[PDB]
């Protein structure tokens, strides 16, 4: 009823209180700030999910951009706390508007060592493996006969490839082909949009 | 020296052993390193920092 | 939900008048007391108001029309 | 409590009927990852279905061959007939025949039906025909295998008889086409983190996924049937059964909680267990020296807060000793 | 203790005043959490007005850096001890070896 | 057959010491060697029935961060060894254990007061020393049955329990398993080939016995199954 009743309740922390946090957090985005700033990325927005702890769990794709290596760096919080904040969050300086950095047209959202090291070895094919030379239907076979066991990760394998192509307009003409490539690359292909 | 003390014990000289995955509870390939690592928690601790 | 704003970014001139008039639709709806005219999926006002954005059926024009059709409601009912 | 936490689905997703989005909540903290590791180990390989294991053209003896009629070699013959799912009655083998010709392409439709298989898909091509000058025709024989054999398995088939020459596919039996599950978080009122299970399957459309899913569960269950508690409680049967004398009257005196004084004097009387004690009124321990005022008190609390007093009439003792 | 050291644990721990040190080797008297007491042997003993040494070792008390300093004895009844040996390992302390 | 399949069936509890046990299932037909391996580590893993210590009282020191005269070890070193500790109840779910004693020696397990339903798993656990004649202990051992792990700070409900300055919490840590091994073998059948008979060793506390914990885990495993046999939509 009054700001006393839920002032108790909330230093009490009810098992009641818990689900108004999630609701109020479920689309009010944070800024998210690393101590030395040097460009418009020091300062970034992001929609926050609740996790039991003592540390912020953050992105490992942005960091990069904040030139923050998890060896003990502290970072801050800030809340928008305004209508015209939130959208302006939510529409400028969310993560997702800001993939290529105001100095130079590259991405900033390159990859970082971790992920570009699994690749590596998903495509880096050998020269015989479990299953060398048979033929796979398309990219989810190739996926189930890897995590069966009968075959490696990386082969020369005859596989067959459904691509897309944008036309002049707004179409994407689809073409089946057959490709000599390594199990890795095809399991990768049914994660690249069809573009 | 740490190869022929290794192979005094019967664990392998290679001093990479194959090992399993806790969740898939499959073989993991390319041998991983294993050993035991003298480790320090240092006074920065997170309660402090929060 | 709302993720992206690229396509909000092509039907508006730019991103400041966009987060503008989508502050004013939140300012609407939220202390307002208009309606939603997309039902939304329990989420805040901002977002259902980037999705009736995208939608394209509120925009500054839009919302101008809108407020001089209540005012001159209002005038006409005190009259 | 020893009673665990059971999920509740909330999220079945059937987009395009034949890929099916599942979630289940909640679970243990370890639950979801071995739940998905067994569901995706048990539906790769051992999942009993119906697929094509012998194809034999009337024309063409050999795997590599310039064949004419088609525009397509032989490679892409066996991986469009690989990827041809067919559902079979008890009959655990099966062959047929497409005896056809024409100017566009043969399909799954053009086999000789027979009411003893289904073809899943009619409209699902097959293999582009030359428009003019093209009667071939194959034979494709289907069985009702465990899962899936790769090529270095069925090789080793080839390498038993093969007497005619005859051609090979890779068989796959497990109707689920691809599996994939993923653990995320799931919270309760004040619970840490649960494992919150989304299971994305896509079968051949022989079977529905969700069916897919149960026929798994049951066949785990099955499986496990020969360890589950050897009922359902196992124990609706609580028996108590307990004599007059009690076990601490059998123990030492020494286990009361005394003092090594009052030890002493309890055992100057040559009383050592505690049945020998509790039949004997205090008017026999005053009378003992040494029992004056701090042993007699400690005596009369220590052993009387149990529960139990001092000076009781009682003939089962000792049993048996 | 530290499995992979470099021999020069055996000194820091000792060296410095963080350890129980043996100020005189004799035979260990009293055991205890708090106190320590040993009894000096007959030649290392004075001649006159001598006695036993005791080491009162300090328990959990507050350090510079909001630490805890404790000292744990590592020695036995009757078990003799040297001059400068070690008889209670304080904080990070390992049988008189230092230990992170 | 090529359907219709067989089940496994234990056949053999033999254990190689009092603690460290080895079970033998078989036979299983294919692929579900390592399945049934995997799952049923992990469910051992994640949570059995454990009998650890909770709560303590020991009347002459007041907090776990203070001495005694005439103990050796330390109140937190006490608490440690508490801790790993095992024990073994039936008829009840918490039971509270009585430990006095005096003179010089090795205070273990084998000297505190037993009970009917409270059966040690080995007395030559240490628990601490006393080092003087004139000096003795006299405590109390709460032991209550649990599953899973919970820490002693969590545990707290009240402000009442803590009270009492002679409590003190240890962090209930209760798994009679320590560590799962399984492998894979070709199985001795009749009349077949690639059958596979796994065998799992288990170190564990020796409180829980191997074939129950097996069957208990098997049970949960089946039970967590059975959320979606019959799968169907309802919230
Ligand atoms: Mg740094």
């Amino acid at each position: 009823t009054t700001i006393k009743a839920a002032k108790k309740m909330v230093e009490r922390e009810e098992a009641v209180v818990w689900d108004i946090l999630d609701e109020v957090i479920r689309e009010h985005p944070v800024l998210l700030n690393r101590a030395p700033t040097l460009h418009r990325l020091g300062i970034q927005a992001f929609e926050p999910v609740l996790i039991e702890g003592k540390a912020i769990q953050l992105h490992p794709l942005v960091c990069a951009a904040y030139n923050a290596d998890f060896d003990g760096d502290q970072m801050a919080v800030h809340v928008p706390l305004t209508l015209e904040a939130q959208l302006e969050a939510r529409a400028l300086m969310m993560s997702t508007n800001n993939i290529l950095s105001p100095a130079n047209g590259e991405p900033i959202i390159v990859p970082s060592q971790d992920v570009v090291l699994g690749l590596y070895y998903m495509t880096r094919d050998c020269v015989n493996a479990k299953g060398e030379g048979m033929v796979l239907t398309g990219p989810k076979e190739a996926e189930r006969l890897y995590r069966s066991g009968l075959a490696s990760l990386h082969a020369r394998v005859k596989v067959r490839i459904t691509e897309y192509e944008k036309d002049a307009n707004g179409e994407l003409v689809a073409k089946t082909s057959l490709k000599d490539t390594t199990v890795g690359r095809a399991i990768l292909w049914m994660i690249v949009p069809k573009g | 020296e740490i190869k022929e003390l290794l192979k005094l014990g019967d664990l392998p000289t290679s001093g990479q052993i194959r090992l399993y995955d806790g969740r898939t509870g499959e073989q993991f390939e390319r041998p991983v390193t294993v050993g035991y690592m003298y480790m320090l928690k240092l006074n920065h601790l997170v309660d402090d920092k929060m | 939900a709302r993720v992206t704003v690229q396509d909000a970014v092509e039907k508006i001139g730019n991103r400041f008048d966009l987060v503008l008039v989508a502050a004013r639709r939140a300012r609407q709806m939220q202390v307002g007391g208009k309606d939603p005219l997309v039902p939304e999926e329990n989420d805040k006002t901002t977002v259902i108001a980037l999705r009736e954005i995208e939608e394209g059926l509120i925009n500054n024009q839009i919302l101008d029309v809108r407020e001089r059709q209540e005012q001159q409601e209002q005038e006409a009912a005190e009259l | 409590v020893t009673e665990f936490l059971k999920p509740r689905l909330v999220d079945i997703e059937q987009v395009s009927s034949t890929h099916a989005k599942v979630t289940l909540e909640p679970l243990e903290r370890g639950f979801g990852h071995t739940l998905g590791n067994a569901l995706r180990r048990i539906l790769l390989s051992s999942m009993p279905g119906c697929a094509v294991t012998e194809v034999e053209i009337d024309g063409v003896l050999h795997e590599y061959s310039t064949k004419e009629g088609v525009q397509e070699d032989i490679l892409e013959i066996l991986l469009n007939l690989k990827g041809l799912a067919v559902r079979v009655q008890g009959k655990d083998e099966v062959i047929l025949t497409l005896n056809k010709s024409g100017i566009g392409p043969v399909t799954a439709a053009d086999i000789t039906h027979d009411g003893d298989v289904e073809i899943v898909k009619p409209q699902h091509v097959i293999c582009h025909l030359t428009d003019e000058n093209a009667s071939i025709s194959m034979r494709i024989k289907v069985q009702r295998g465990r899962g899936y054999v790769p090529a270095s398995t069925r090789i080793h088939s080839e390498e038993d008889e093969r007497p005619i020459g005859r051609l090979l596919v890779d068989a796959c039996y497990s109707p689920v086409e691809r599996i994939a599950y993923n653990v995320e978080a799931a919270r309760v009122e004040q619970r840490t983190d649960l494992d919150k299970l989304v299971i994305e399957m896509e079968t051949n459309g022989t079977i529905d996924p969700e069916e897919a899913i149960r026929r798994a569960a049951t066949i785990l269950a099955e499986q496990l049937e020969a360890f589950v508690d050897l009922r359902d409680v196992r124990q609706p049967e609580v028996k108590e059964e307990k004599p007059e004398f009690d076990p601490i009257l059998l123990r030492p005196v020494d286990d009361l909680e005394l003092t090594v004084r009052s030890a002493n004097c309890l055992k100057a009387e040559a009383i050592h267990y505690i049945g020998d004690l509790v039949q004997r009124t205090e008017v026999e321990l005053l009378k003992t020296p040494n029992l004056g005022k701090k042993s007699l008190t400690e005596i009369k609390d220590v052993l009387a807060s149990r529960g139990l007093s001092l000076g009781m009439r009682l003939e089962n003792w000792p049993p048996a000793s | 203790k530290p499995l992979v050291g470099t021999g020069m644990e055996r000194a820091v721990a000792v060296d410095s005043g963080v350890t129980a040190v043996a100020k005189r080797g004799g035979v260990v008297q009293y055991v205890d959490a708090s106190r320590i007491v040993i009894k000096v042997n007959e030649d290392e003993m004075y001649p006159g007005e001598a006695g036993i040494d005791i080491y009162n070792l300090t328990k959990y008390t507050r350090s510079n850096q909001n630490t805890c300093i404790n000292q744990m004895p590592c020695v036995s009844l009757g078990e003799p001890v040297e001059r400068g040996d070690v008889l209670a390992d304080g904080p990070s302390t390992d049988l008189g070896e230092l230990a992170l």
